[PDB]
């Protein structure tokens, strides 16, 4: 029991909605679900129902991790973005329907709520529906991202047909998204993966030559996983395991820094030596990241070996506190 | 990417990072439904040794396969102490995400900075490739003595052209809570009294 609840959200709307839920007696998961749908309206550059993500939780004294990352469509192939000369095709993995993985967000928010929520699902979507219908004020940075995206898409999508009228400090309404959110509130993820929204997504794919099919959407599942646990200085950090690279990275960053504590003593934050030391550690982290890490159901990722304390000490011993390590001599540590 | 952090009065916590990948994703809107589709496939390695949009490379572990989840850098995090939540944090930033969380953690636990200062402080990034290249943002660029000294060692310093994350964090000190929203973005925090 604390002096209250709290929210730190990337805009004022997610913050307000999260606080309204906590005040209405929702718990942190109830608030999180409402906030996630709200930002799918007010923060469409990143907040979404057509994307994916990860949720780390601490509920009644125990840690949890929910993986609702997108999956490659069943028709995806290793070489799908190479041209007839074996070259990567510029922006084919970035712009247009073939760049999309199967979205996971609606399933992820559902599973979190089903397991831990206290309030009714439909009630958690009403705030987002409200912002889709009566609108939200577009932000300066948001508008700038809109301008850059238009430039990158290069008139190759329907982006402008929906987000071309975003204007900063002016109200932006999204009637079709309002109706989609209402179907999700009434039907659950069934709408998105098996119902009207699924059908509209598949028709978009067929029009644009994308790969996502009905079978892809019906097969999508979010995955609960054991969170990455990192202990240091008496604190316990829970963070994302594979398919996030960040949990292994933080285990190595923190562990190596602790091994090199003597080199950090008396060193001021963001001094040249501080930044050099962090860079030396990041060299080894990114060497391992590129060589070993990926979806753990698709190869035998040596997670235990890459976070073993004796391995951490060996990699820390490579750190050069006085000069830059030769980049061509930095190897993945199990080579 | 964007991130949010929540703690409820019972001490339960959510740290949630989610994304379309790049801003507005693939730019494709599902007609009749109004939402954008991600361009998350670019997080696979398209070809061994070739960098994606964030400058990171891969091989077979992160090659494209049907039904496979593409390697992420998203790192929603919760720190505990004595079996109680003490810090909830996360951030966008692609391959900068876990190095930004690392720095904020050092700022809080090694330099003992107030949460607001820990989040506002300059952050920089290095990722082996491009070789010896340290990225900074225009919010807190590397300049002056420190920049000269790093360049003298042989580093290239580059403004990556977008801010170095957007930390949204909550700290719990006993029963009291405080929030921090990154000055690089438009975030808002609130403590919610029951
Ligand atoms: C934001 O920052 C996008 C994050 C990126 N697509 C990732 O999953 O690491």
């Amino acid at each position: 029991t604390l002096d209250g609840g709290a929210v730190a959200a990337p805009d004022q709307y997610g913050a307000k909605v999260a606080a309204e839920i906590l005040k209405k007696g929702g718990n942190a998961v109830d608030a999180a679900v409402a906030t996630a749908f709200t930002l799918a309206v007010t923060y469409p550059e990143a907040g979404n129902i057509g994307g994916g993500g990860f949720m780390t939780l601490y509920v009644d004294g125990k840690p949890y991790f929910l993986d609702y990352r997108e999956i490659a469509p069943k028709a995806a192939t290793k070489t799908m973005y190479l041209n007839e000369k074996g070259e990567v095709i510029e922006n084919l993995s970035l712009v247009g329907a073939k760049a999309a993985g199967v979205p996971g967000t609606v399933m992820g928010l559902w599973e979190a709520h089903q397991r831990f929520g206290k309030l009714k699902w439909s009630e958690l979507l009403t705030p987002a529906i409200g912002y889709a219908q009566t609108g939200f004020k577009v932000a300066d940075q948001q508008y700038q991202y809109r301008q850059d995206a238009i430039a990158l898409f290069n008139g190759k999508t329907n982006f402008g047909d929906y987000f071309g009228t975003m204007k900063p400090g002016e109200v932006f309404k999204q009637p079709e998204l309002a109706k989609t959110l209402e179907r999700i509130a009434d039907k659950g993820p069934d709408d998105f993966y098996k119902g009207e929204t699924a059908k509209l997504l598949i028709a978009q794919m067929k029009q644009d030559g994308g790969l996502i099919t009905s079978d892809d959407l019906v097969d999508y599942q979010a995955k609960w996983r054991e969170p990455m646990r990192i202990d240091w200085q008496g604190n316990t950090l829970y963070t994302a395991p594979l398919p996030s690279s960040g949990g292994i990275a933080l285990a190595q960053l923190i562990g190596i820094k602790e091994q090199r504590a003597a080199d950090f003593k008396g060193v001021e934050l963001n001094s040249a030596k501080y930044i050099h030391l962090l860079s030396e550690i990041e060299k080894r982290v990114f060497a391992d990241r590129a060589d070993y890490l990926g979806d753990p159901q698709f190869s035998k990722v040596p997670v235990a070996q890459l976070t073993d304390p004796k391995y951490i000490a060996k990699r820390a011993g490579e750190v050069n506190p006085d000069a830059i390590s030769a980049t061509e001599k930095v190897r993945p540590g199990l080579e | 990417t964007t991130h949010f952090s929540i703690v409820d009065k019972d001490g339960n916590a959510v740290s949630n990072t989610y994304t379309l990948n790049w801003d507005f994703g693939s730019g494709v809107v599902v007609k009749g439904a109004g939402f954008l589709l991600n361009d998350e496939m670019d997080d696979f390695s398209s070809k061994p040794g070739v960098a994606n949009a964030f400058g990171v490379v891969g091989s077979d572990a992160n090659a494209i396969e049907p039904g496979k989840r593409m390697l992420s850098s998203m790192s929603p995090s919760i720190v505990t102490r004595d079996g109680h939540v003490s810090l909830v944090l996360g951030t966008p930033g692609g391959s900068r995400i876990f190095t930004s969380i690392f720095q904020v953690l050092n700022n809080v636990y090694d330099f003992h900075l107030p949460l607001e200062k820990a989040v506002a402080a300059q952050r920089v990034h290095h990722q082996l490739l491009p070789k010896d290249t340290i990225y900074y943002d225009a919010y807190a660029p590397l300049t002056g003595k420190v920049a000269d000294e790093l360049k003298a060692m042989g580093y290239t310093l580059e403004d990556q052209g977008w801010n170095m994350g957007d930390i949204q964090a909550i700290r719990v000190n006993g029963k009291a809570l405080e929030t921090a929203s990154d000055p690089r973005g438009r975030g808002v925090g609130m403590v919610v009294k029951p």
